[PDB]
Parts: C-alpha cells; sequence; structure tokens
C-alpha cells in the first residue's frame, strides 16, 4: 500500500484528550478482545503504546443480533465529544419507507489511516484477569470504529462506492450513520430483501464487508395521552384524572379542571362515589378531544440535543418521550413486553434504549440524550450484557418516582 | 547493571520548566555519606557529573537505615512531580492470591535491584539534577544528573512496570503455561511442573532477566515453602496474611507518615476499620520530608486502633475454576454488610464487610442489591466470572419489591439462604385506597424569612388540628403534616398530600433514615396495618386540600 494524505484533526480549543477508566471485563470478553487486538495489531490497524500516554477510553465486547461473532466496541464518548466538528442533509424520506434495513460497514474505516498527531487520543486499554500482567495498551492507526470523525473523513469515499447503486435505484434511500448503513424502500418485503442483497455484495466485492435486521417506520406509533373511562367515579378516581389533566395543560393548551374541581367540595372520604354533573361529563369530553392529536407546531431544531425519557409501567411495558424543550414532544412512545427478558428490567431498559435511538436516527439523524430510570451502579454493571448496537448514546441517572408513571399508560 | 531497554519519552508539563529548588545545608557526617553513595552509582553509570550550565536543582537528603549504619541517599522530588506529565496507569488493582490457581512448583524472586536498572529518557535527565553542597559555601558543590529511573519520582513507577512487562512478555510466549505475576520486588513464577524441570526453567528466566540488565540475588531467593510474595505467605494449600507490624517511634517525620499511610491504604484493602483521615491531617502544612510532626490525640489513638485490626489473622484458599464461585451475604447491624466467597464450604477465597453509609433514606432491599454488584465487580476484577449467590431474602420478597418499584432493578442467579436476620419489607403502601378508613388531608407551610411554620390535617369526620413549628423549612412542614396524620389515626388511613417531595420519599419505601422526622414516619407505617398515600396538584379548588392550606398558611 501506497501512503495516503491523512486529514488534520484537532481537539477543541481548550479540551485535552479522553481520560476514562477501563471497568472490568470477564474472561469470555478479555479472551476476545486479545484475540482481535491480535489480528489489527499484525494488520496495523492498531499499535501498543506505553504509560506516556495519558490518555485512555474504555472498551468492551459485544454480539450483534443474527450473529454469534465477537464485536469490539470503544466507547469513544469522552473523545467524540471533545473532537473538533466535521463540515449531509438528513434523508426525511427514510422515515417514510416500509422496509429500512440496517447493514454493517464498519470495517471500511479500517482502509484510510488517521493523522499522526491524533492518534495519541484513541489509547485503550484491555485489562487482565487478578491484574496478572498490566493491561495491554493500544493506539489506532486508522480511522476507528465508533469515532464520530471516521465517517466525516471517509464520506468522500463512501458516496463513490454507492454511487453506482444509488442511480440504478433512484427511489432507494440510503443513509450512513456511524458504523451502520440504513437503507429504506417502498419496495415489497421480498423485492426488498434481494436488494439489500444486490448491495452488500456489491460491498463485499469492494471490501467493505468482511465475510436480517429490518425495520418499519410506517409501523411506530404514537402514544397519546389517555383519559380513564368510568361509570362510577370515587373522589380518588377525580383527584387522579385532576392531577394528570393539570400536568397535561403544560402540553397542550385549552384544559380546563374547573367543573371537576367542584365535585371535590367539602371534605370528602377517597372512596365516596362522586355522580360526575353534565357540565363535568361536558368537560371531560372535550378535554379528551384535545388529547387525541400530537400538538401541532412542535419543530425540530437542528442545533440542539434530543431528550428522551423513559418510564417504567410495569408488566413489562415502557413508556418515552423525545423532546429538545420541557413540555414539547417531538414523538411519544409505547413498547410491549417481548419473551426472554421476563424477569430482567435491565435487559429491558437496555432493549428500549436501543430501540429508541435505533427511531432517533431514523428520523433525525441523531441519538438523543437519555435520562435513565434506574440506579448508577445497577446500569453500569450490566448494560454490555445486552447491548448490540455499534454506537453509544448519551445517558444519566434520574431518581424521581413520579406521578408521570400513569399520566402516560 | 542498566537496561539495553528502549528508553521511554518523558516531557514536561505544557508551559512548565524544570525544578530550581536550592539545596539545604548537611552536616560534614551526611555530606560526606552522601558522596561515598554517588560516587558508587556514578561507577555502576546510575548518575553522571553535570556542568555548570545545567540551572535545574533537586533537594538531596541523607538518612540512616532503619536499625543500620549505612546511610540513604534521599530525594524530595516534589518539584520535578508537580512539574512532570501525567502518566496512565494502567493496572486496575492490586493481585489478590486468592485468584491464584494451585500450583505444584512456585518460586518467588527477588528483583529489588529493578528501579536502578532502567535507563531515564536522555532529554529528561537533566531535569533531575541535585546537589551535593558543601560546609564552607565557598567551594562549589558537586553536581550530578539521574540516568537511571530515580526513586520517588512521578514516572518511575509506571515507566518502570511498563518495561518489565515487555521484557517478561517473550518467556511468557515460549512458557504459555507458566504463571507470572510481577509486583516491583516480588516476582512469581509458578507451574505444574517437577521441581527438577521448574528449577531449570527458573534459571533460564533469570538469565533472560540478567542479559535485561535485571540481577536476582541468590541470598533473596526462595525456594521451599511458605513463599512471601506481596505481604502474602503462599502454602501449597493456603495463603495467609503476614502479621503487619506499624513502626513505634518517638519523633516521626513527613516521610514516615506518607509510608505509613501508604502501608495502611494497602492493608485497608484486606482489613475492615482501617482509617487514615487523622494521619492525613497531620501533613497538610509541611514543607520538608525530614520535618518533625507530632501525633495529636486523634492520630495516636487512630493509630492504636489500626494496630489492633492487624492482629487478626487472615487467610484463604486458592482458586479452582472445575468449581463454581459461591458468594454467600448476610445482614448485620448499621446497615453493615459481610459476605464470604468460596466454592467448597468453609474454604472461603475472600471474606469482607461493606458498609454502605452513602445516603438519607434507604431500606435492606436497596443495600443488599447495590452488596450484590460491589461483589459481582470483585469476582469479575479477580476471577474474570460472577458468582452464584446466596442471599437472605424470600424469593417472594423480592418479586414483590421490583415489580411495584417504579425504577429498573435486577439480580443476577441466587438461590435463598434462611439466615436472620432477613431482608424483608417492613410495610407497603395501598394501591387503592381504603374503604372505611379515615382521610386525612394534609398540608404544611413554612416562612422562609423566619423559620416558622404550620402542620396540619383536615378529615372527613370533622376532626381538625394544626401544630405550630420552629426552626423548620417548607419540605420538613410537609412530613410532619403527614406525620401528625399517622400519629392521630387508626390502623387504616387514607393521606392525601399536595407535596411531591413528601410523596417522593415515603414512595421508596425506605426503613431506615438519617433524620429522626423520617425515621418515625417509618416507625409509624410499620404498626399501620393499611396506609394508601395520594397526590393531589396544590391550590386548584379540591375540597379537603383547600380548608387544611388556608390553616397553615
Amino acid at each position: 500500500i501506497s501512503p495516503i494524505e491523512t486529514v488534520p484533526v484537532k481537539l477543541k480549543p481548550g479540551m485535552d484528550g479522553p481520560k476514562v477508566k477501563q471497568w472490568p471485563l470477564t474472561e469470555e470478553k478479555i479472551k476476545a478482545l486479545v484475540e482481535i487486538c491480535t489480528e489489527m495489531e499484525k494488520e496495523g490497524k492498531i499499535s501498543k503504546i506505553g504509560p506516556e500516554n495519558p490518555y485512555n477510553t474504555p472498551v468492551f465486547a459485544i454480539k450483534k443480533k443474527d450473529s454469534t461473532k465477537w464485536r469490539k466496541l470503544v466507547d469513544f464518548r469522552e473523545l467524540n465529544k471533545r473532537t473538533q466538528d466535521f463540515w449531509i442533509p438528513h434523508p426525511a424520506g427514510l422515515k417514510q419507507k416500509k422496509s429500512v434495513t440496517v447493514l454493517d460497514v464498519g470495517d471500511a474505516y479500517f482502509s484510510v489511516p488517521l493523522d499522526k498527531d491524533f492518534r495519541k487520543y484513541t489509547a485503550f486499554t484491555i485489562p487482565s484477569i487478578n491484574n496478572e500482567t498490566p493491561g495491554i495498551r493500544y493506539q489506532y492507526n486508522v480511522l476507528p470504529q465508533g469515532w464520530k470523525g471516521s465517517p466525516a473523513i471517509f464520506q468522500c469515499s463512501m458516496t463513490k462506492i454507492l454511487e453506482p447503486f444509488r442511480k440504478q435505484n433512484p427511489d432507494i434511500v440510503i443513509y450512513q450513520y456511524m458504523d451502520d448503513l440504513y437503507v429504506g424502500s417502498d419496495l415489497e418485503i421480498g423485492q426488498h430483501r434481494t436488494k439489500i442483497e444486490e448491495l452488500r455484495q456489491h460491498l463485499l466485492r469492494w471490501g467493505f464487508i468482511t465475510p436480517g435486521y429490518e425495520l418499519h417506520p410506517d409501523k411506530w406509533t404514537v402514544q397519546p395521552i389517555v383519559l380513564p373511562e368510568k361509570d362510577s367515579w370515587t373522589v380518588n378516581d377525580i383527584q387522579k384524572l385532576v392531577g394528570k389533566l393539570n400536568w397535561a395543560s403544560q402540553i397542550y393548551a385549552g384544559i380546563k379542571v374547573r367543573q371537576l374541581c367542584k365535585l371535590l367540595r367539602g371534605t370528602k372520604a377517597l372512596t365516596e362515589v362522586v355522580p360526575l354533573t353534565e357540565e363535568a361529563e361536558l368537560e371531560l369530553a372535550e378535554n379528551r378531544e384535545i388529547l387525541k392529536e400530537p400538538v401541532h407546531g412542535v419543530y425540530y431544531d437542528p442545533s440542539k440535543d434530543l431528550i428522551a425519557e423513559i418510564q417504567k409501567q410495569g408488566q413489562g411495558q415502557w413508556t418515552y418521550q423525545i423532546y429538545q424543550e420541557p413540555f414539547k414532544n417531538l414523538k411519544t412512545g409505547k413498547y410491549a413486553r417481548m419473551k426472554g427478558a421476563h424477569t430482567n428490567d435491565v435487559k429491558q431498559l437496555t432493549e428500549a434504549v436501543q430501540k429508541i435511538a435505533t427511531e432517533s436516527i431514523v428520523i433525525w439523524g441523531k441519538t438523543p440524550k437519555f435520562k435513565l430510570p434506574i440506579q448508577k451502579e445497577t446500569w453500569e454493571a450490566w448494560w454490555t450484557e445486552y447491548w448490540q448496537a455499534t454506537w453509544i448514546p448519551e445517558w444519566e441517572f434520574v431518581n424521581t418516582p413520579p406521578l408521570v408513571k400513569l399520566w402516560y399508560q | 547493571p542498566i537496561s539495553p531497554i528502549e528508553t521511554v519519552p518523558v516531557k514536561l508539563k505544557p508551559g512548565m520548566d524544570g525544578p530550581k529548588v536550592k539545596q539545604w545545608p548537611l552536616t560534614e557526617e551526611k555530606i560526606k555519606a552522601l558522596v561515598e553513595i554517588c560516587t558508587e552509582m556514578e561507577k555502576e553509570g546510575k548518575i553522571s557529573k553535570i556542568g555548570p550550565e545545567n540551572p535545574y536543582n533537586t533537594p538531596v537528603f541523607a538518612i540512616k537505615k532503619k536499625d543500620s549504619t549505612k546511610w540513604r541517599k534521599l530525594v524530595d522530588f516534589r518539584e520535578l512531580n508537580k512539574r512532570t506529565q501525567d502518566f496512565w496507569e494502567v493496572q486496575l488493582g492490586i493481585p489478590h492470591p486468592a485468584g491464584l490457581k494451585q500450583k505444584k512448583s512456585v518460586t518467588v524472586l527477588d528483583v529489588g535491584d529493578a528501579y536502578f536498572s532502567v535507563p531515564l529518557d536522555k532529554d529528561f535527565r537533566k531535569y533531575t539534577a541535585f546537589t551535593i553542597p558543601s560546609i564552607n559555601n565557598e567551594t562549589p558543590g558537586i553536581r550530578y544528573q539521574y540516568n537511571v529511573l530515580p526513586m520517588g519520582w512521578k514516572g518511575s513507577p509506571a515507566i518502570f512496570q511498563c518495561s518489565m512487562t515487555k521484557i517478561l512478555e517473550p518467556f511468557r510466549k515460549q512458557n504459555p503455561d507458566i504463571v507470572i505475576y510481577q509486583y516491583m520486588d516480588d516476582l512469581y513464577v509458578g507451574s505444574d511442573l517437577e521441581i527438577g524441570q521448574h528449577r531449570t526453567k527458573i534459571e533460564e528466566l533469570r538469565q533472560h532477566l540478567l542479559r535485561w540488565g535485571f540481577t536476582t540475588p541468590d541470598k533473596k531467593h526462595q525456594k521451599e515453602p511458605p513463599f512471601l510474595w506481596m505481604g502474602y505467605e503462599l502454602h501449597p494449600d493456603k495463603w495467609t496474611v503476614q502479621p503487619i507490624v506499624l513502626p513505634e517511634k518517638d519523633s516521626w517525620t513527613v516521610n514516615d507518615i506518607q509510608k505509613l499511610v501508604g502501608k495502611l491504604n494497602w492493608a485497608s484493602q484486606i482489613y475492615a476499620g482501617i482509617k487514615v483521615r487523622q494521619l492525613c491531617k497531620l501533613l497538610r502544612g509541611t514543607k520538608a520530608l525530614t520535618e518533625v510532626v507530632p501525633l495529636t490525640e486523634e492520630a495516636e489513638l487512630e493509630l492504636a486502633e489500626n494496630r489492633e485490626i492487624l492482629k487478626e489473622p487472615v487467610h484463604g484458599v486458592y482458586y479452582d475454576p472445575s468449581k463454581d464461585l459461591i458468594a454467600e451475604i448476610q445482614k448485620q447491624g448499621q446497615g453493615q454488610w459481610t459476605y464470604q466467597i468460596y466454592q467448597e464450604p468453609f474454604k472461603n477465597l475472600k471474606t469482607g464487610k461493606y458498609a454502605r453509609m452513602k445516603g438519607a433514606h434507604t431500606n435492606d432491599v436497596k443495600q443488599l442489591t447495590e452488596a450484590v454488584q460491589k461483589i459481582a465487580t470483585e469476582s469479575i476484577v479477580i476471577w474474570g466470572k460472577t458468582p452464584k449467590f446466596k442471599l437472605p431474602i424470600q424469593k417472594e420478597t423480592w418479586e414483590a419489591w421490583w415489580t411495584e418499584y417504579w425504577q429498573a432493578t435486577w439480580i443476577p442467579e441466587w438461590e435463598f439462604v434462611n439466615t436472620p436476620p432477613l431482608v424483608k419489607l417492613w410495610y407497603q403502601l395501598e394501591k387503592e385506597p381504603i374503604i372505611g378508613a379515615e382521610t386525612f388531608y394534609v398540608d404544611g407551610a413554612a416562612n422562609r424569612e423566619t423559620k416558622l411554620g404550620k402542620a396540619g390535617y383536615v378529615t372527613d369526620r370533622g376532626r381538625q388540628k394544626v401544630v405550630p413549628l420552629t426552626d423548620t423549612t417548607n419540605q420538613k412542614t410537609e412530613l410532619q403534616a403527614i406525620h401528625l396524620a399517622l400519629q392521630d389515626s387508626g390502623l387504616e388511613v387514607n393521606i392525601v398530600t399536595d407535596s411531591q417531595y413528601a410523596l417522593g420519599i415515603i414512595q421508596a419505601q425506605p426503613d431506615k433514615s438519617e433524620s429522626e422526622l423520617v425515621s418515625q414516619i417509618i416507625e409509624q407505617l410499620i404498626k399501620k396495618e393499611k396506609v394508601y398515600l395520594a397526590w393531589v396538584p396544590a391550590h386548584k379548588g379540591i375540597g379537603g386540600n383547600e380548608q387544611v392550606d388556608k390553616l397553615v398558611s
């Protein structure tokens, strides 16, 4: 191979490189990473480094869906946050396709060399059992997977290999996010899979892939705010409704609870049944018609971050909202339960996060910042055990037992 | 000797220059002692004489060895260390003896002469300049610089460990079956090999280290059990922590204290209750390593209790990959938890205590959850796998917890062990309003300017109350108002509040709290039979919520 020019990459002004500690790994994952890194070292992709490199970035191993091969995953979230901005408009048509297949073209990045002055920032460590040896330290020589600079730098090369396919299929939308390739079409499912097979064979031919996962955005349903339907309303039931309507008035307009609060007169017992007046039945009825559809006039700001909140509704059900400003939801949803995680909350939560992020990628071309309803220590202990994506979104941990729980289900 | 290993490039912190600390005057005895020491490590190539062009300097002292007439060359690199780049600590912890697989043949080699065998980056050497002063202040002092990793310099541990690892690397490839543990002075070599065939491999390794400038004295060479290794005594069937003896000195110096703290920090990983807070407070405000430090009342008492703790014998067995890992937890007082990790009954690998003193309100269930996680994480570090757990909590107790808990939680494979005190939900709020039970409409308010406030209730049975409160807040009065309702009521109650704060901390169902207020509320909830707590949006015309809010504000 002949040396091709690396593009100059710098950190943001005033920012130093990533200094994140490596978390413990099991014996199975360590051995897997060792074998992978030995191969990459032989192929010149990574090089061993010493302690004079003060930077470090977590590494671990995952297994993609519909695959049994171990996949090396590096958490470049800290590096990405500090890496300069590289200046593709997001395909709005991708959301309106009947079928969007996800292809992994991450191996393509290992063809392009990385700027020598930047390689130090890609340092990572393979831990050893019982610290028998000090961890094996590596840095990258080529474009790393998970780094936001990789798809940007490799963009020009990606457009050339897709140019023949995009002309032969002008009604097929192809979008790239990190290591994954999103291919959408309104074509019939049988003929669709033969087209993505035609594409992945075109990618295998030129070494973009090294020797399934289908999405259906039309089936992504919105979860609206629903009001209970009863013939007998207790004082407690009225109070619950008032509390839910009061909160919902922060999102929707024209919501009033005057006629419902009149029913709560004097000092009533909670279990007392109170007959709804004809004007209370009216006020309730017109509130329902307001909460029927999503709120108009909520626009997506491409510059501002996306935020995702998740609630645990029990029985394997989870609700979620995506917004950029409070009470201005861009999307709301609810996920049904799935067999395999009948007793595992963490597994259900991890899958939910990946689903939401996936939808956010398809719709806006960006993963949201998650507010996870889980203790930090509990999440950080087992979340890798159920992760199947090559990207990792930002997240924080919230601990507020909400009334917002039944305010969405 | 000096290793032919490639030097590791070292830089100063950006924008910083080398040290320029003036050398303190010394006794003629100490000066002549330093001259004899420097002369030896000059002809051994460890240091070299420098010219007057070098502007940098680092203070040196002359202390005598513990119970010896020999002098030591001590260097205070604190100034150089501040100006030296950061290095990455690659290790994730200390190797645990219970992480060792049982071996038929064991050898522990002494690589103590290791710091002064690893070459220092030639570009950085000038910053390690020091001066042997003259008594007359007229004759110029003898100035040297280090060619080798200096004892006490910031980068010495990391660069050495890196150098050693790279040197041990080819020997480990040629011998994938042989287990090697390195940690400064001690070098562990184990194998399931016959003695003669094993001792031959030992000589092969020593010759390998010798060619790379690392000597292994046959005096400190250990042949027969037990083998001393990292403060542990390795027997063929068991391991024992060797008795840790703490110094007894009339006058403690700064150097003595920090060495003591470092030692106690290491022991704290094995023994529970080791404290160094009062000793660390002594160090703040010191300028020199030789500065004498008087032990305070809290400090000498802290040191005394540490001595008693280190008297307890600690021992365990080795690891066997063929058998599963078992971890058992039991509840103790003051939210303390003890655990044992074993494979065969009453043959512990690791024994420790977990004191959970982080947080205001919690329950035994959450504390057990966090304990399991800590243990699981440790096991992965040492053995690379998570153990099967034996927990003092009913399978029904846990199922009632995670299904009703708003937050996501989970516990790995575990079986129930019936040994008190068991972990139990001491109470549980109702999901639906209680019929026939009195309904308390509860509210409280407080003046932010005077910290004065009221708290009370109004019931559907016509009962009302309001109590004056002093030195409280808006949040405290909301909890006191709920506390009132619990006090003046039967075993079944409905309580309506507008406080999101008060509601939130009771939803978590804690059984212990730092607050005397919350603790009493907890005690009330336990004695109750049924309690339903409802929330209502404040100031919207809700009946009972109206009358009680006006009475408190």
